[PDB]
RNA sequence: UUGGCACCUCGAUGUCGGCUCAUCGCAUCCUGGGGCUGUAGUCGGUCCCAAGGGUUGGGCUGUUCGCCCAUUAAAGCGGUAC
RNA sequence: AUACGUUAAGUGGAAAAGGAUGUGGAGUUGCUUAGACAACCAGGAUGUUGGCUUAGAAGCAGCCACCAUUUAAAGAGUGCGU
RNA sequence: GUCUUGGAGGUAGAGCACUGAUUGGACUAGGGGCCCCUACCGGGUUACCGAAUUCAGUCAAACUCCGAAUGCCAAUGACUU
């Protein structure tokens, strides 16, 4: 069918304030988000009514009319409750640990490795072999999790290193 | 290897190759066939190569019909020699093909399998082709 | 894997365009190929 | 949509004879479980359990031109057809009890069908 | 490269090897970064980006070629009137 | 300058076999509110792995045209496989 | 020079009537090979070679039953030079 036509509701706590130049922001029970959008692309909001008005049908218009809606849904969802993603740490003795606000890890490397986050993204190590990112912006926590995972990608012959919270990895064999 | 059993002359002009084909532009010995689109020569061995490939791909249920046949010979001088003093020696055999000709015809298998076989044979010929099937109205 | 003639191999390969180039991605990494 | 009318009027003759009928939840149904249920039919009521499963709710809303104005809450919902062509479910009610209380496919949304205007509390 | 043609030069455009001095291309020999692997690891194979710098001493032959000895991270291929 | 179309590559301002959900026209044509294609919930067997050979080959050692019934479909196996 | 009219000639193209080349069917005594038994008869085949012959289908600078446009040679009139 078409994603640029699904209407977005607005929970009571969500107080979105439309502003000119498509510079709309949002306020909710977990903080603040804001993004400016394409100028000609039309957006108007009524209570629980997100009118993604599309101009004349073109290529770029057919693209933005969906992308803007998707991002708006993501934004309201985040400011409602935010997102997160776990990180598996398989290892054979690898293990992580918190420190102050930053995060350190001890993979088989010859020295500790550390990662520090920015604001709005809290890292948490519930178990010393499991990590969970957490924050409001979906793409931002995605980026942080990607940075972390990029330290030690999983290994084919034996699942080893960081790993997204549940995903199939290929598996060859040596002899 | 196709070649005549005896010829009148052994050396012979090359001649021009303009204009559409005289005749033989309609498949009538089968169901499908490839039709040329631009003039060229077809070497004695290109034909048999395409034929062997095509007949191997098929499950031998169908049959083939090599329409054209190399008759004109063409010469070539020895290597590293100046120009003049006698035409060269006959070398091989070709067959001119003006656009509109129908080179191969197949009959005895399904449509799509013949289409696949003909496509596979096309990649061995120096020209561009087109898949055409039997005119039902004649 | 790079070549001027890219086309699917398995049944679940796919064809896309990135930065004006033609690409093919699939699960089996051996199928991954890019034109030019 | 040629034979849609055909079968939606054909089911009239098969629905008008009996008094009671019955419905079954559609999904979460193993076809090993479906064939076990079919063989259970073959020993109890051969094919009388309507295993016709190629129908859109229009089937029942156009079979409802006479009576049975209840599929509106079952049509747009999991549906596995059946009927009780023989006398009132003094037997097939407990049959269905033992065949869907914990068996091949769940009971779930099942409410049976119309004997009279009623839907539930059959015996 | 081996050739084909004979457009300039016959009131003169002096050959091949070596020495001194170099410079450019990249279709990369080394070092830098990667994909796939019939990549366990250490070695590899193949392909992609990359021209910054580096890229040997002898024996035998007039020799370029070539073979051999001993090393090196490596002992690159070509143009500039070979 | 006027009017109507096309291209997003600096094509314009260099080349082919071949490859491609680029894009504009012209068509041909199937399915479809009796509801299409997605996506999500379901399932995908019975003398039946049947007369099978290599340990089950119980899905593909590979011979049966490894068929016919229970229906709603199940190919007694699409592929992954094992 | 142009308009009108009359000629000679076998190119482009076409075609298979002649001469060569050539594809696929029909049909073959003559059987070649298998054989039945063939020592020899006679017979299925002949995988015919089935030769022609026939049915369709493609080619030609030194093939032609056909055959232009142009060009060439004249005429008697006209209009220009
Ligand atoms: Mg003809
Ligand atoms: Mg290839
Ligand atoms: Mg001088
Ligand atoms: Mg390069
Ligand atoms: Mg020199
Ligand atoms: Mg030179
Ligand atoms: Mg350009
Ligand atoms: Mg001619
Ligand atoms: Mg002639
Ligand atoms: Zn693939």
């Amino acid at each position: 069918s078409r994603v640029g036509k699904k209407l977005l509701e607005i929970p009571s706590d969500v107080t979105v304030t439309l502003n000119d130049n498509n510079t709309v922001a949002v306020k909710g029970p977990k903080g603040e988000l804001t993004r400016t959008f394409h100028p000609d692309m039309e957006i108007k909001v009524e209570d629980n009514v997100l009118t993604v008005a599309r101009p004349s049908d073109q290529k770029e218009h057919r693209a933005l009319h969906g992308t803007t809606r998707s991002l708006l849904g993501n934004m309201v969802e985040g400011v409602s409750k935010g997102f997160e993603r776990g990180l598996e740490l398989v290892g054979v003795g690898y293990r992580a640990s918190k420190s102050g606000n930053k995060l350190v890890l001890n993979v088989g490397y010859s020295h500790p490795v550390e990662i520090v986050p920015e604001e709005g993204i809290e890292i948490e190590v519930p178990s010393q072999t499991k990590v969970v990112v957490k924050g409001t912006d979906k793409e931002r926590v995605g980026a942080i999790a990607a940075n972390i995972r990029a330290v030690r990608s999983p290994e084919p012959y034996k699942g080893k290193g960081i790993r997204y919270e549940g995903e199939v990895v290929r598996r060859k064999e040596g002899k | 290897m196709l070649l005549p059993k005896r010829v009148k002359y052994r050396r012979e002009h090359r001649g021009k190759m303009r204009g559409r084909a005289k005749g033989g532009t309609e498949v009538h010995f089968g169901e499908f066939g490839i039709q040329a689109l631009e003039a060229s020569w077809i070497t004695n061995r290109q034909i048999e190569a395409a034929r062997i490939a095509m007949t191997r791909y098929m499950k031998r249920g169908g049959k083939v019909w090599i329409k054209i046949f190399p008759s004109k010979p063409y010469t070539a001088k020895p290597l590293e020699v100046r120009m003049g003093s006698g035409k060269g020696a006959p070398e091989g055999w070709v067959a001119v093909v003006k656009p509109g000709k129908v080179l191969f015809e197949i009959s005895g298998v399904s449509e799509e399998v013949a289409r696949e076989a003909l496509r596979l044979a096309s990649h061995k010929l120096p020209i561009k082709t087109k898949f055409v099937k039997r005119e039902e109205i004649g | 894997k790079v070549r001027p003639s890219v086309k699917p191999i398995c049944e679940k390969c796919k064809v896309i365009r990135r930065k004006g180039k033609v690409m093919v991605i699939c699960e089996n990494p051996k199928h991954k190929q890019k034109q030019g | 949509a040629i034979e849609t009318k055909k079968v939606v009027v054909e089911e009239i003759a098969s629905k008008l004879k009996e008094s009671k009928s019955t419905i079954i939840v559609d999904y979460r149904g193993l076809n090993v479980s479906e064939v076990t249920e079919l063989r259970k039919q073959l020993r109890e009521a051969n094919v009388e359990f309507k295993v016709y499963k190629n129908t859109m709710t229009r089937r029942a809303v156009e079979q409802a031109e006479l009576n049975g104005l209840n599929d509106f809450l079952t049509g747009p919902n999991a549906i596995a057809f059946s009927t009780e062509d023989v006398v009132a479910p003094a037997k097939v009610l407990n049959d269905f009890a033992k065949n869907h209380e914990a068996l091949e496919i769940k009971a779930g949304v099942i409410e049976g069908k119309v004997s009279t205007v009623e839907e539930v509390k059959a015996l």
